[PDB]
This record gives structure tokens, C-alpha cells and sequence, in this order.
């Protein structure tokens, strides 16, 4: 429970920001 | 349509005649795709609720219970509860539910036409054996005499065929875990194989 | 203003059963009526009972005089002359209050409190009608209103004074009552206000201390609730006043539940008759048997139903019954055994229950991230 | 003053009593400890209800057949006690995470 | 172990919270994850070695 | 997302007064019958003595 | 004064849609797919709009290569009197021209009108049976998803069964998803809409989901197999998937499905025994739809038969008009058996006659067989002593030391790491 999930939410935290970085970086660029 | 629909009629009623199980499914199916199911041209038979009944309780006799369902689903909601060749299986069914199977005992003989019997006693004969299930996985030990009292089986001799027929056997006094370090182990192994060999 | 609730809660609006109908707490309003006079208590009376009696308008005629009087009064010394801020617009409002709201309606008084709201600046006119029609929502039943007054009292007023919302958690003790709102922090602050009650405008201190014992036993059972409600000492001094809700608390604490069940039926028939009782008093009722139940079942591994009669009051088939539908609601953990007569307590373990609020805490954290997992990524 | 005091201090050294003996013991009749100390069945029943009700003394009474149980609480469930904390903060760090995904 | 995770997912919530008040611009995300692999490989080594040491260190 | 327009979206028919519209969240075991509880006691106690 | 407004909305109308079709264009740019359900994903919040005026614009504007396709719409097309390419005579992509006839047909779909509709959704099918580009997949799954949409309010749902079947063994064969979810369900809803409850159960256990379908299609699916084993008999199963769904349901929208769900899913639990919570009961958007079976939870758990009756005559066209009044015979028949169910849970052991006296069974033989009915199914677990009468329960063992919550952890770690190790997957770098 404990280190797993936490690694899971620590992954999907890793993966929206991604995804916000890389919407911004395609805003930036239509 | 209606000459067709009348041969698979006949038919059917004549393996209640003719006391063909088998046969009497593919009668049911063919004459399924011919009585209710989007033919809407021919006029409605006198006799398709007397065959829903008789299709349903054939349905229960063979512990169906699913399918007999959705078939109860299949005919109108105004005769459920309306229709007496769909009331005595509604009833009967009902009663086998809430477990009133002396209620069974008693309706037996309630039934809305001589071409009910034909299964009604081997509808009797399916209850028995559910009921005798029920109280082998409901007991731990019981006795002969409250065992031939509640098997519904009116000869001794023929309750003692009964339970000769099944392991669940008359008793004495008339009275009828590890770590498996295996499994497991292959679960911790495929722990460190999803933490290791990158994403 | 309008403190004794003006019966309305008992006056034929507790008929029936209790039958409080016309009795003495008719004269009482009445005298509250001839006094201050009122035609607001008789909306639901014009349609139920006291309707249009020959003194209805044989009262009317110089209510009405005595009305005029008074708002034209407020209104030539308001034209006439030109006072600002806090002036005698607000007498006119306060008036207002012990008319209007006093004489046919709120709605108008609220028009004009909202109004002198917008013109004055102070805090105390603001709480005044904090309270007016907190006690209008006990009357006519807002609660909308009540919480939106108390938010802007103490988001954004409190940054001033202090030391009078307290006391307006009676609204929150009628509020969610039947759910948290009958304890908690109703309990909390009541406790925290216990010492310093300050607020006889709303209540009387005595029957304060009544509510505070009964929302206090409520929201704590033996949480060391001892070091607040029992050791404290406005609470013991009270009680030292008060014998029948001193014995109603001390049997609870000392397992008295023979004679604690007498002083429950006795709470619940006094309970009947409060802004308290619709909402919340067979809740009351009910819970204060749980806690009871359950504070005789800890400490305890497996009971005869004979001494469970015998010790906690009476009625082994009446305890079957009651700890029947009470186990069934799933608190109270305890199975219980037939003729045998064995009540065996199966109440986990810390680790036991440790590892089911785990399971619990987990599967709903793992619902969540299941869903944000699957709305990312797409 | 003096009537609630040395009431007090009955109860306190009933306690002491208690507690003094009953440690060599792990299941001891309710007989056997009112007749070695002196009181009757029920009153020295509510008193052994009371003492673990005010977890003075861990245990448990099996009324069902009259007798006391005694046993200790292992400490270990901190773990536990930390686990499901973190779990409910893990909570709102995901609800944090989904208003960061109303961002997007 | 568990109580510094604790402690760390404490500052990774109140890190997060004030992520979203912040566009781009020691982490507690970090640390709680080496102490997350270091949980990880001590508990899952030790269940299977007791387990494998249940298994070949046998009676029979 | 989908409305699930398949399943006509049912309309709370002309938005209605409701109940009570309160606050007051119950469970289960209030909507069940007593009869206060003095009474209870004693009609359950004069079989026994009071 | 209206017209301004309405021309700016116009405008802001065309704007939004000429995102839309841009947005289609460099998805189809990239070669990937994505990026196309965003185009799609608020297809409801512009098809709010949907004026006449932004719609011609629209088709003046991007089928510049005026074909027999746009001169199919204008016939039915209202364009106004009085009234932008963003230039060339480029080819359209059949995506952005697929959108734009779905456009269209949800235009003239919102306007009550349905036959020409009908017609017009057809030859949309027709063409779309003629591409064969994952670009315009998942694009034509909201086109047969609205397709049916159309046909739906038109009661003309059976001539589509083929169509379905077709175009969902197409999208099975190119490994299609969204496609192939939005068919399964809309196909699903096809044999329960004609109580093909059977022919849907075995469609069923031959198609495997893809674990891949978005959220609201698998919802869907989840809803469709409950109710398809509900009506089956397989109540466990059939609450389990409710619940999933309902935790996968939109918390704001749906009104009507999540009114359907949590009317199955009470039905489902109290045939069960399970009591639904109250608070279900309590939200205003739930309350008056569910006050019918808010009334029928009241008789279930108060279990009176003169109740039961009442509430049966006073609300059964609302017990059928969901499907569910032999469901609701089935509860009425084992309301007896959740007495049961809650007798047994308070009570470790109980006599026979006990159980008839408080549950009105009028006989000991009666209880007897009515609780080994109830015994034999998973609703209780005990061990019946016939010796004395004893119904002693299995004993409460520890939970602990049982390797249940070994299990329990193994199968939640498992679905951790599943998580960890597809957001890992999903971190998609860009190339610029």
C-alpha cells in the first residue's frame, strides 16, 4: 500500500504535468 | 405462416404426447422464431401462453433458471400476473423461490390443463433433488427417520435408492493451511520484475 | 425581543399527544400578545385554531393605532430630520423588530434591516438582526438566511470584536442536529462557552447549561469527556442547580443505566417540548441508547441476557429486541447467542480494524486515482 | 470534605488491592477474588467493569459464564497508525492533482 | 521508514498545493521516492528470503 | 462526455417542492415506529414490576 | 438588438468550429491519432449553438469543392438570405468533411426533425463505409454514436442491427476502439431495446471490451453487461459492475443514467439483501425520481405485505417502465429472504420457531426450509446442529493470519503497479 501507491501517484503526477508541458509547448508553438 | 406455426404447434403438443425431450427443445426453438418473434402477420394462436407455460416449467425442470427468466421477461407485463396459462407457472416459480416448496406440494395440482402433468411430476421430481442438496450442504449429520421424513420420499426403500445414488451416506447410529511459499513467491518475484527491467 | 419561543413549538404546533393546545401557555402568549401585540403567531392560528376571535380585531383596532403611531413616529423624526449612521433610522428598525416582526411579518422588517444594514457600518446592528432572524428561522424556519449571517459575521466581520456567535450555534444545534449538528463542535463551543455566557438575551443561563449537558453527552460518551463536562465546574455548579439533569449525566458516567434509563425517558418527554425536539429528539433518543448500550458491552466479553435485565435496567426480551435492531444498524458490535443466553462482543481489534480502515481508506484512494489515471492518458 | 475524600481513597486502595494481587493470576473466578477480598458478587463485578471500562486494567469479562480475562495490546500497530494517515494525505495530494487536471 | 514518509508526503501535499498557484518558475518528491526504493527492495527482499527459507530449509 | 441521451435524461418533472429541503442527513434505522420511551419501560416493566 | 447577439454568437460559433476542423486537419497532419478526441470531446458544449446562420457559413466556407454531398444538405438547409476558407482547391481530408456532415446532421437532428435525418445519416454511412483510415475512426465512432441518435427518436432501431454488426467485425478486425465501443454499446442497447436479453448475454461472453476505450464508453459497457446479468440472475457480479460504473458514471451529468443505474443497483442489493444508503436518497437531483423506488425501499426494509401491496398497485407502471417488474417480483419474493439475512447477522444462533416468530413464518418445518433456501446460497454462513437446533455460525477467525489480506494487498499492489507502469508508458515526449 504504502510505497506503491505513493510510487503510483508520484507517477501520475509526473504524467499531467507532462501533459500540461506539453500543451503549453504546442500553445507556445498554434 | 399459420399453416407452419400450426405443424410446429402440433408438433410440439405431440411431444408432450409423445414424451420426447430432445426433440421437444428444437420444437420450442423453431416454433420460438415462429409464434412471437416479429411475426406480427398472423393472427394471435389461442394457443401461445398454454407453450410459454409449458416451455418455462420445462426450463425449470432442467435448473435453467436464467433463461427461464429471460423468457418470463420475453411475454407481455398485463398477464404475468393476468393470464392463467402463464399465471401457474408465475405462481408455481414464485413459490420455488421464497423456498415454499410445500406450497409447490400443494399446487401441483393446480394446474390449468391436462398438458401440465406431463412435467408437472418431473418438475416434482427437480424440486426433490434441489431440496436434497439443500440439506446436505445444510446439515452436518442427519438422522434417518427426520432424513426419510423431509427427503419426500414416501417409500423408505425409495429414500434409502436416493441416498445410495449419492455419496451422502447413512451414518453409523442411523445418523447420516500452509505458507505455499510458491504462488506467493512468484507474486514478490513479479514485484521486482515491474520495479526492475525499466518501464 | 422574542425569547420564550413564543410557545409556537408548543402552542398548537405540539398538539395531539402532548395535547398543548389552549392551556396556560395560550394566557402566556396572549400576555406576550396584549403586550408587544401580535397578529404573526396567528398565521398558521387563522388557519388552524384562534383563527378570528372577537379580541383578533377588538385588539386590532388599537394595535394598529398604537402601530402607526409608533412608524410615524420613526418616519417624521427620519424625514424631518436628517440623523446618519446609527441614528434613529436604526430605532425605527429595532422598533420595527418589536414591531412589525412583532406586529404582522419579518419580510418588510428584513427590507428594512437589509437597508440600514447598507447605511450603517457597525457590527452590533448587523449581529441584532443576526439573531432576530435566527430566531425568526426558528420561528418560520430559515436556514439559508441563519448561515448566510453567520458566515459574514465571521469571515468578515469577526475582525474586530469577538465573543458573541458563540452562542448562535444554536441554529447549528438545530441545523444538521438528527446527523452531527445535535454535538461536535455544538458541544465544543457550548463547552468552550460554558464559562462565560454573556448572551441571556437568548436563553436563560440554566437552561443553557440543560442544552450543553445534553448535547455534551451526545457528542462525547467517556472520550475523557470527565476532564470537560464532569470535572468542569460552571457545569457542576449548574447541576448542583438543576438535580434531575445531574443525576440524567452522573448515572450515564457511573453506569447507573437502571435509573439512567428513567432520567433518558424523562430528557426525551421534557426534550418534546424545544426548537430541539422536531428535528433531532428521536435521534437523541436513539443514539443516547447506543452509547449506553455500547459503553456496558465494552469492558465485556460475553453477558447473560439475565444479568443484562437485571444490571441495565430491566427486560431481557426487551434488551434481545432493542440490541437486535441496534446490531443490525451495524454499530454495537456484539453476536449473540439463543437460549444458551450468550451475548459474545466481536468488536475487532486495533489491528484487525486497522487492516479494515485500510482496506476502506485504500479502495476509496484507489477509486480515485483509478479515475484520474483513466481521464489523464485518456 | 471528609466523607467525599476518604470515599475517594476507599475506592483508590480497593483499586490498589486489585491490581496488588490478580498480577500472579491470568484467569481467576469472581468467586475466588470477592472471597479474597471481601465484597459482594455484584458490587465487585460493577467495580471490575468500571476499572476496564476506564481501561485502568486491560481486560475483558465473559459474564456469559462469570469469569475475567486478562491480555496486552501490542504496540506495534504505529505502522498502521502512520499507514492510514498517509493514505488520506495521499488523498488530498490526488485532489490536488485533479484540480490540476481541471487545468488541462 | 513509514515516518518519513509521512513527513515527506506531508511537503509533496503542500509542495503540489502550490504548484497549481505557480506556472513554470531539495523537492519532496524526490526523497520520498528514494525512501519508496529503499521500503520497496529491504520488505520485498525479506518476504522472499523467509519465504525461500520456509521452502529449502525444510524438515523433509 | 456523453449525456447518455440514449437514456432520456429524465426531467425532475417542473423542479417541485421537495420534502423538507433540509440539512438533516438520516440513516436507516429513523424511519422506523416507536412509541417514546417512558413508556416502552414501563409496560415492558410491569410484567416484571414496575 | 437579437440579431447582434445572435451574430456574435455566430461568429464565435464559427470560430470554435473552425478550431474544430483546423484541429482535425493537424491531426490528420502527424500521421497519429489523438488529437482527435480533442476535437470531438465538447461536441455537446458547440452543439448547444448550433444556429442556422454559422452552419451555412461553415459549408460555404470549407466545401469549397462543392459536391453532391453538400448539395444533399442544402435542399433540407435553411440558408439564409442575406448571410471564410482559412485556400486553395486542396482535396478534402474525409475527416474534416465526415465532421462536417456530422455537423450538419446534428444540426438538423436538434430541430425535431427526423426522417430527413434518418436519410441523411445513412448516406453519411454509406461514404463512411468506403474509408478505411484510423483518422477517421474515431471520429467515425461519434458518427455512428449521433447516427443512432438520430434513428433512436425515429423507432427504427432494428433495420440498424445489421449495419452494427458489420461495421463492429470491421473495427474487431482493424483492432478499432473507440469505434468498437461506441457499436458494442450502441448494439447492446439495441437487443435490450427489443428484449433480445438472451442474444445480448451471448454477444456478450464471445466480445472482450478493450481496456483501452475511453471512460464513458467503458461506463456504458459496464452498465449494459450489469443489467444484461442482473436480468440473468448474477446479482453479485451485477453490483459489483454498477458500483464500478457509478464510480466511472459523471458526477455532473448523466442525470438520467445515474437515475437508471441507482434504480437497478437498489434493486439489484435489496435482492441480495443489501439495504441501499439513504443518502442516495437525498440528492436533489435524484430525490423525486427515485421518491417511486424511495417508496418501494421504505416497504422492502418495513417488509409489511399490506405496505408492499400498496406500493406495488401505486407504482408499478413506474416498476415496468424500467424494465424491472419481474425484477420487482423477484424482490417481493425475497424480501423474506433479506429478513433472514438480517436475523442472522444479529443473531450467532437462533431456534426455528424464534425465526417464525419474528419473521410471521407460522410454522418451525417452514422456517426450516425457508432458511436452508437462504443457507444454501452465500447470504449466510453457519453450521445447522439438528441434534439441539443450534444455527451456530461459522467462528469469526481472525482475519489476520489468514492470508486473505495477503491476497487482498497482492491483488492492490498489483493494480499499483499496473498504474505506475502505464502513467510511465504514457509520458509521451515530443519531438520538438
Amino acid at each position: 500500500y504504502l510505497a506503491s501507491l505513493i510510487r503510483s501517484v508520484v507517477a501520475l503526477h509526473n504524467l499531467i504535468n507532462n501533459k500540461i508541458a506539453n500543451r503549453d509547448a504546442e500553445k507556445k508553438e498554434g | 405462416l399459420i399453416l407452419a406455426r400450426d405443424i410446429l404447434e402440433i408438433g410440439a403438443q405431440w411431444s408432450i404426447l409423445r414424451k420426447d425431450i430432445p426433440s421437444f427443445e428444437r420444437y420450442m426453438a423453431q416454433l420460438k422464431c415462429y409464434y412471437f418473434d416479429y411475426k406480427e402477420q398472423l393472427p394471435e394462436s389461442a394457443y401461445m401462453h398454454q407453450l410459454l407455460g409449458l416451455n418455462l416449467l420445462f426450463l425449470l425442470s432442467q435448473n435453467r433458471v436464467a433463461e427461464f427468466h429471460t423468457e418470463l421477461e420475453r411475454l407481455p407485463a398485463k398477464d404475468i400476473q393476468t393470464n392463467v396459462y402463464i399465471k401457474h407457472p408465475v405462481s408455481l416459480e414464485q413459490y420455488l423461490m421464497e423456498g415454499s416448496y410445500n406450497k409447490v406440494f400443494l399446487a401441483k395440482g393446480n394446474i390449468p390443463a391436462e398438458s401440465y402433468t406431463f412435467f408437472i411430476d418431473i418438475l416434482l421430481d427437480t424440486i426433490r433433488d434441489e431440496i436434497a442438496g439443500c440439506i446436505e450442504k445444510a446439515y452436518e449429520k442427519i438422522l434417518f427417520t427426520e432424513a426419510t421424513r423431509i427427503l419426500f420420499f414416501n417409500t423408505p426403500k425409495k429414500m434409502t435408492d436416493y441416498a445410495k445414488k449419492r455419496g451422502w451416506v447413512l451414518g453409523p447410529n442411523n445418523y447420516y493451511t500452509t505458507i505455499p511459499s510458491t504462488e506467493l513467491a512468484k507474486q514478490v518475484i513479479e514485484y521486482a520484475r515491474q520495479l526492475e527491467m525499466i518501464v | 425581543p422574542k425569547n420564550p419561543d413564543l410557545r409556537i413549538a408548543q402552542l398548537r404546533f405540539l398538539l395531539s399527544l402532548p395535547e398543548h393546545r389552549g392551556d396556560a401557555a395560550v394566557r402566556d402568549e396572549l400576555m406576550a400578545a396584549v403586550r408587544d401585540n401580535n397578529m404573526a403567531p396567528y398565521y398558521e392560528a387563522l388557519c388552524k385554531s384562534l383563527d378570528w376571535q372577537i379580541d383578533v380585531d377588538l385588539l386590532n383596532k388599537m394595535k394598529k393605532a398604537n402601530e402607526d403611531e409608533l412608524k410615524r413616529l420613526d418616519e417624521e423624526l427620519e424625514d424631518a430630520e436628517k440623523n446618519l449612521g446609527e441614528s434613529e433610522i436604526r430605532d425605527a428598525m429595532m422598533a420595527k423588530a418589536e414591531y412589525l416582526c412583532r406586529i404582522g411579518d419579518k419580510e418588510g422588517a428584513l427590507t428594512a434591516f437589509r437597508k440600514t444594514y447598507d447605511k450603517t457600518v457597525a457590527l452590533g446592528h448587523r449581529l441584532d438582526i443576526v439573531f432576530y432572524l435566527l430566531r425568526i428561522g426558528l420561528f418560520y424556519m430559515d436556514n439559508d438566511l441563519i448561515t448566510r449571517n453567520t458566515e459574514k459575521a465571521k469571515s468578515l466581520i469577526e475582525e474586530g470584536g469577538d465573543w458573541d456567535r458563540r452562542n448562535r450555534l444554536k441554529v447549528y444545534q438545530g441545523l444538521y442536529c438528527v446527523a452531527i449538528r445535535d454535538f461536535k463542535q455544538a458541544a465544543e463551543l457550548f463547552l468552550d462557552t460554558v464559562s462565560t455566557f454573556t448572551s441571556y438575551e437568548l436563553m436563560d443561563y440554566k437552561t443553557f447549561v440543560t442544552y450543553t449537558v445534553y448535547v455534551s453527552m451526545i457528542a462525547l460518551e467517556r472520550p475523557d469527556l470527565r476532564e470537560k463536562v464532569i470535572k468542569g465546574a460552571e457545569i457542576l455548579e449548574v447541576l448542583h442547580s438543576l438535580p434531575a439533569v445531574r443525576q440524567y449525566l452522573f448515572s450515564l458516567y457511573e453506569c447507573r443505566y437502571s435509573v439512567f434509563f428513567q432520567s433518558l425517558a424523562v430528557v426525551e418527554q421534557e426534550m418534546k417540548k424545544d426548537w430541539l425536539f422536531a428535528p433531532h429528539y428521536r435521534y437523541y433518543v436513539r443514539e443516547m441508547r447506543i452509547h449506553a448500550y455500547s459503553q456496558l458491552l465494552e469492558s465485556y466479553r460475553s453477558l447473560t441476557l439475565g444479568y443484562m435485565a437485571e444490571a441495565f435496567g430491566v427486560g431481557v426480551e426487551f434488551i434481545d429486541q432493542e440490541l437486535s435492531r441496534f446490531i443490525a444498524a451495524g454499530r454495537l458490535h456484539c453476536k449473540i447467542d439463543k437460549v444458551n443466553e450468550i451475548v459474545e462482543t466481536n468488536r475487532p481489534d486495533s489491528k484487525n480494524w486497522q487492516y479494515q480502515e485500510t482496506i476502506k481508506k485504500g479502495d476509496l484512494l484507489l477509486n480515485r486515482v483509478q479515475k484520474l489515471s483513466r481521464v489523464i492518458n485518456m | 470534605i471528609i466523607s467525599t475524600h476518604l470515599a475517594k481513597l476507599y475506592d483508590n486502595l480497593l483499586e490498589q488491592n486489585l491490581i496488588r494481587v490478580i498480577e500472579p493470576f491470568s484467569r481467576v473466578q469472581i468467586e475466588h477474588i470477592s472471597s479474597l477480598i471481601k465484597l459482594s458478587k455484584a458490587d465487585v463485578e460493577r467495580k471490575l467493569s468500571q476499572m476496564i471500562l476506564d481501561k485502568k486494567f486491560h481486560g475483558i469479562l465473559d459474564q456469559g459464564e462469570g469469569v475475567l480475562i486478562i491480555f496486552d495490546e501490542p504496540p506495534v500497530d504505529k505502522t498502521y497508525e502512520a499507514a492510514l494517515e498517509t493514505i488520506q494525505n495521499m488523498s488530498k495530494v490526488v485532489d490536488s492533482l485533479y484540480n490540476k487536471a481541471k487545468k488541462l | 521508514v513509514v515516518k518519513e514518509m509521512l513527513e515527506l508526503a506531508k511537503n509533496y501535499n503542500k509542495a503540489v498545493e502550490e504548484e497549481d498557484k505557480m506556472t513554470p518558475e531539495q523537492d519532496p518528491k524526490r526523497h520520498l521516492e528514494e525512501h519508496v526504493d529503499v521500503l520497496m527492495t529491504s520488505n520485498i527482499v525479506q518476504c522472499l528470503a523467509a519465504m525461500l527459507d520456509t521452502v529449502v530449509f525444510k524438515l523433509i | 462526455d456523453d449525456e447518455f441521451e440514449e437514456f432520456p435524461a429524465e426531467d425532475w418533472a417542473g423542479l417541485d417542492e421537495d420534502e423538507d429541503a433540509h440539512v438533516w442527513e438520516d440513516n436507516w434505522d429513523d424511519d422506523n415506529v416507536e412509541d417514546d420511551f417512558s413508556n416502552q419501560l414501563r409496560a415492558e416493566l410491569e410484567k416484571h414490576g414496575y | 438588438a437579437a440579431e447582434h447577439s445572435q451574430r456574435e454568437l455566430d461568429t464565435v460559433t464559427l470560430e470554435d468550429i473552425k478550431e474544430h476542423v483546423k484541429q482535425l486537419e493537424k491531426a490528420v497532419s502527424g500521421k497519429e491519432p489523438r488529437f482527435v478526441l480533442r476535437a470531438l470531446r465538447m461536441l455537446p458544449s458547440t452543439s448547444r449553438r448550433l444556429n442556422h446562420y454559422v452552419l451555412y457559413k461553415a459549408v460555404q466556407g470549407f466545401f469549397t469543392s462543392n459536391n453532391a454531398t453538400r448539395d444533399f444538405l442544402l435542399p433540407f438547409l435553411e440558408e439564409p438570405m442575406d448571410t471564410f476558407r482559412p485556400a486553395a482547391s486542396t482535396p478534402l481530408l474525409p475527416e474534416v468533411e465526415a465532421y462536417l456532415q456530422l455537423l450538419v446532421v446534428i444540426f438538423m437532428m436538434n430541430s425535431k426533425r427526423y426522417k430527413e435525418a434518418q436519410k441523411i445519416s445513412d448516406d453519411l454511412m454509406q461514404k463512411i463505409s468506403t474509408q478505411n483510415r484510423r483518422a477517421l475512426d474515431l471520429v467515425a465512432a461519434k458518427c455512428y454514436y449521433y447516427h443512432a441518435r438520430v434513428y433512436e427518436f425515429l423507432d427504427k432501431l432494428d433495420v440498424v442491427r445489421s449495419f452494427l454488426h458489420a461495421r463492429l467485425r470491421t473495427a474487431t478486425l482493424r483492432h478499432d476502439a473507440d469505434g468498437q465501443a461506441t457499436l458494442l454499446n450502441l448494439l447492446l442497447r439495441n437487443y435490450l431495446h427489443y428484449s433480445l436479453y438472451d442474444q445480448a448475454e451471448k454477444l456478450v461472453s464471445k466480445s472482450v471490451f478493450p481496456e483501452q476505450a475511453n471512460n464513458n464508453e467503458w461506463a456504458r459497457y459496464l452498465y449494459y453487461t450489469g443489467r444484461i446479468k442482473a436480468i440473468q440472475l448474477e446479482y453479485s457480479e451485477a453490483r459489483r459492475t454498477m458500483t464500478n460504473a457509478l464510480r466511472k458514471a459523471p458526477q455532473h451529468t448523466a442525470v438520467g443514467f445515474k437515475q437508471t443505474v441507482h434504480k437497478l443497483l437498489i434493486v439489484v442489493e435489496l435482492l441480495l439483501g443489501e439495504i441501499p444508503d439513504r443518502l442516495q436518497f437525498r440528492q436533489p437531483s435524484l430525490k423525486r425520481s427515485l421518491m417511486p423506488y424511495f417508496l418501494l425501499t421504505q416497504a422492502v426494509r418495513t417488509g409489511n405485505l399490506a405496505k408492499f401491496n400498496q406500493v406495488l398497485d401505486q407504482f408499478g407502471e413506474k416498476f415496468q417502465a424500467d424494465g424491472t417488474y419481474t425484477l420487482i417480483i423477484r424482490l417481493r419474493h425475497n424480501v423474506i429472504k433479506t429478513g433472514v439475512r438480517m436475523i442472522s447477522l444479529s443473531y450467532s444462533r437462533i431456534s426455528l420457531a424464534d425465526i417464525a416468530q419474528k419473521l410471521q413464518l407460522d410454522s418451525p418445518e417452514d422456517a426450516e426450509f425457508i432458511v436452508a433456501k437462504a443457507i444454501r446460497d452465500g447470504v449466510i454462513e453457519a453450521s445447522i446442529n439438528h441434534e439441539k437446533g443450534y444455527v451456530q455460525s461459522k467462528e469469526m477467525i481472525d482475519i489476520y493470519s489468514t492470508r486473505e489480506p495477503q491476497l487482498a494487498f497482492h491483488q492492490r499492489i498489483s493494480f499499483c503497479l499496473d498504474i505506475h507502469n502505464m502513467s510511465v508508458k504514457a509520458m509521451r515526449f515530443p519531438p520538438k
